[PDB]
RNA sequence: UGUCCUACGCCGGCAGGCGCGGGUAACCCGUUGAACCCCAUUCGUGAUGGGGAUCGGGGAUUGCAAUUAUUCCCC
């Protein structure tokens, strides 16, 4: 039974964690999720009803990775192409305070913990959490 | 009992550490089938699909990563496990499986042992 | 999907005909003061789901998204998304529509033409503003 | 039809 | 044994027209795993003629300025195109590509001989080489404008030119251009 | 002229659906679109409709282009 | 007249603070920023004209360079005019546009008629 | 590249503000967490959701001063 986050497929276990932060029920959501822009070079709204679960997974994801994440590396890792007019396209970040609030929910779940170092981390309950979705996408993958 | 290579393509370096093992090949972590360009995966299971597991059985190989973009990367995989293998055969095992599985790795193509020596150019 | 009995082909809304074959929230961005953001809000906030075309939607739902359209800030659209932020008249948070765009358009200009400035002078001879 | 403060300068504007 | 995508046979595939035999490059020692290999392959004269046909058709299909660099795309709508070939015509779609190739490549062309002004052409043959490189690029240009504006998406509009192509009917844009080119030769001499 | 094509169904364009469609021995949202003159998006929603309910073999799923096959 | 749903009288009894809510944001920075004291000068200069006027007559005209002034609600009613860098152009001063520079009531250039062109 | 480059937290729809540290620099920015590209969703051949000019409103910084839109953000 020892599997790894690293040996699944990341898409699906990115969708799998959405999931059972869905059916987890508990997690703080803001109010203005349905009129927010994810960031200032993007261009609409997003499809997804439940987008903040998947960012929040993805956002919990990438403190696994790498952690000691703040809230101004997490809007680096999520930027993208602004598209300035007729002008030349540039790079810039996503939203920060999108980013913020996933942080501190995802802390406000006990999840995400604040650093000596400066940034924030994984708990060690999260990772045990982390490694039982890995292992649900692992047992669905190599047996389906 | 190990071996340390490298592979270039480009900038992209990968770094491969090869030990008698259980028959796994792991890079950063990851399984091979696991690197997200797959539309390019065929390319990096040559060497595997090209020889076979079975003298892949007792092999631990594991690859580290640097610079370069994705396909690049991929090339630098390639190379570094294969050099990692012949290095391997080199050391430990006898000198007829090293000709023949060069000799097999050759014929079928050439930046897969020696690398491009062309790269960005001022 | 199946074929809708109840299916209007086009829509007769606010001086404005609709192609009702359309996407729901591409047909309310069809007319004038609505693009694909306000239409996106305006039917997320009619908890409306966005995958069903214009045409076959019932009348009160239809009715009810013109509803929270006419009125937007007491139905929770916070009050940096409208049009019209603070008119020079009364100075209420108003998002207008397309006879309301056309109509402050012109009084708008109008008194810019009365105050004479640079910008209203401008727009007489009709040459670039910015 | 001329404003009764405005300058030719202005005047040729209107 | 080394299958094209992972499923496609190589030693199926038979030339027609032993001129071009020893240029389509796919039988034996040429068939790789993936149309995506990176060799440098322009370096000295007639080393393209080594080159796995496949990706010929790869290289030749990034022709236009806002593709001009993206591969991997390209070899995935080879790989959907030999779907499409396959489910049409029930055969291996290499051997599509070399009929194709056989049936699109022009045989004689005019030539302007003399000084700046004369406009009389003469007729001559067309090298092998030359024969199966504007042949790929009429194939990979029926695809373009067989997919400008419309539904279909250019992996299938390239599979219906490779098929049209290798079936040497008159709707594919690279059989009607061999067709003029030839007819102009023939009329000039 | 332009190209005018249904956003949803009609009774002809079912009965072609349930039945003519099932033989092509090739299916994409592109051909289904072309000859029947059915909007695109009702041509994926139509042949995912067929794949749930299982007469149609599926062949390959992408972002651009996905391949069915008619069922033997 | 109403100006953001307030009429003229209490946009003059009001006190400067609440004015600090009811513009624009650049001239809410310029206000915030403080005036020179060439605009408190002229300030006192267009106070003392209105002052020293018969009621039934319109004020004197003060003439002035400045072209950056943010029309307070107390110049209404005020004769000003306003150098372009030629000339001066003499305007009432109206309450519909407070919300607005001194500066753009003088334009500095003139509308470009073309001729025939030259040789090229 | 840097004594203006910014790490972290809070307030923020977003431009941005607030409290704090490092770096006169293979140390801190920065494993420079780049974009194309890849995989899924919606669109479906029409001036279209392509293309964004030109305009109408608000907000915030830079600067003694942005009215003749400095710049950036949001409908």
């Amino acid at each position: 039974p020892g599997v790894t986050v690293k040996d699944v497929n990341q898409q699906e276990f990115v969708r799998a964690l959405a999931a059972f932060l869905k059916k987890s029920g508990k997690l703080k959501v803001p109010e203005w999720v349905d009129t927010v822009k994810l960031a200032k070079h993007k261009e609409l709204a997003p499809y997804d009803e439940n987008w903040f679960y998947t960012r929040a997974a993805s956002t919990a994801r990438h403190l696994y990775l790498r952690g000691g994440a703040g809230v101004g590396s997490m809007t680096k890792i999520y930027g993208g192409r602004q598209r300035n007019g007729v002008m030349p396209s540039h790079f810039s970040r996503g939203s920060k305070s999108v980013a913020r609030r996933v942080l501190q929910a995802l802390e406000g779940l006990k999840m995400v913990e604040k650093d000596q170092d400066g940034g924030r981390k994984l708990t060690p309950q999260g990772q045990r959490d982390l490694d039982r979705i890995a292992g649900q996408v692992a047992a669905a993958n190599k047996k389906h | 009992q190990s071996v340390q290579v490298f592979g270039r393509k480009k900038t992209a370096t990968a770094v491969a550490h090869c030990k008698r093992g259980n028959g796994l090949i792991k890079v950063n972590g990851r399984p091979l089938e696991m690197i997200e360009p797959r539309t390019l995966q065929y390319k990096l299971l040559e060497p595997v699909l090209l020889l076979g597991k079975e003298r892949f059985a007792g092999v631990d190989i594991r690859v580290r990563v640097k610079g370069g973009g994705h396909v690049a990367q991929i090339y630098a995989i390639r190379q570094s496990i294969s050099k990692a293998l012949v290095a391997y055969y080199q050391k430990y095992v006898d000198e007829a499986s090293k000709k023949e599985i060069k000799d097999i790795l050759i014929q079928y193509d050439r930046t897969l042992l020696v690398a491009d020596p062309r790269r960005c150019e001022s | 999907l199946v074929i809708p009995e109840k299916f209007q082909h086009i829509l007769r809304v606010l001086n404005t005909n609709i192609d009702g074959r359309r996407k729901i929230a591409f047909a309310i961005t069809a007319i004038k003061g609505v693009g694909r953001r306000y239409a996106h809000v305006v039917l997320r906030k009619a908890d409306i789901d966005l995958t069903k075309r214009a045409g076959e939607l019932t009348e009160d739902e239809v009715e009810r998204v013109i509803t929270i359209m006419q009125n937007p800030r007491q139905y929770k659209i916070p009050d940096w998304f409208l049009n019209r932020q603070k008119d020079v008249k009364d100075g209420k948070y108003s998002q207008v529509l397309a006879n309301g765009l056309d109509n402050k358009l012109r009084e708008d200009l109008e008194r810019l033409k009365k105050i004479r400035a640079h910008r209203g002078l401008r727009h007489f001879w009709g040459l670039r503003v910015r | 039809k001329v404003p009764k403060g405005t300058s030719s300068y202005q005047a040729e504007w209107i | 044994d080394i299958k094209l995508f992972g499923k496609w046979s190589t030693d199926d595939v038979q030339i027609n027209d032993i001129s071009l035999q020893d240029y389509i490059a796919v039988k034996e020692k040429y068939a790789k795993y993936l149309p995506h290999s990176a060799g440098r392959y322009a370096a000295k004269r007639f080393r393209k003629a080594q080159c796995p046909i496949v990706e010929r058709l790869t290289n030749s299909m990034m022709m236009h300025g806002r593709n001009n660099g993206k591969k991997l795309m390209t070899v995935r709508i080879v790989k959907h195109a030999f779907e499409i070939i396959h489910l049409l015509t029930g055969e291996n779609p290499l051997q599509v590509l070399v009929n194709a190739i056989i049936n699109s490549g022009p045989r004689e062309d005019s030539t302007r001989i003399g000084r700046a002004g004369t406009v009389r052409r003469q007729a001559v043959d067309v090298s092998p080489l030359r024969r199966v490189n504007q042949a790929i690029w009429l194939l990979c240009t029926g695809a373009r404008e067989a997919a400008f504006r419309n539904i279909k998406t250019i992996a299938e509009c390239l599979a219906d030119e490779l098929i049209n192509a290798a079936k040497g009917s008159s709707n594919s844009y690279a059989i009607k251009k061999k067709d003029e080119l030839e007819r102009v030769a023939k009329s000039n001499r | 002229d332009k190209l005018n094509n249904l956003v949803l169904f009609d009774k002809a364009t079912y009965d072609k659906l349930c039945k003519e469609v099932p033989n092509y021995k090739l299916i994409t949202p592109a051909v289904v679109s072309e000859r029947l003159k059915i909007r695109g998006s009702l041509a994926r929603a139509a042949l995912q409709e067929l794949l749930s309910k299982g007469l149609i073999k599926l062949v390959s799923k992408h972002r651009a282009q996905v391949i069915y096959t008619r069922n033997t | 007249f109403t100006y953001r749903g307030v009429d003229l009288d209490q946009l003059l009894d009001m006190s400067y603070e609440q004015l600090m809510q009811l513009y624009s944001a650049r001239q809410r920075r310029r206000l915030n920023r403080g005036l020179r004291r060439k605009q408190h000068s002229l300030l006192k200069r267009l106070r003392k004209a209105k002052k020293e006027a018969p009621p039934m007559e319109k004020p004197e005209v003060v003439k002035t360079h400045l072209r950056d002034m943010i029309i307070l609600p107390e110049m209404v009613g005020s004769m000003v005019g306003v150098y372009n860098g030629k000339t001066f152009n003499q305007v009432e001063i109206k309450p519909e546009m407070i919300g607005h520079y001194l500066g753009e009531f003088s334009i500095t250039y003139k509308p470009v008629k073309h001729g025939r062109p030259g040789i090229g």
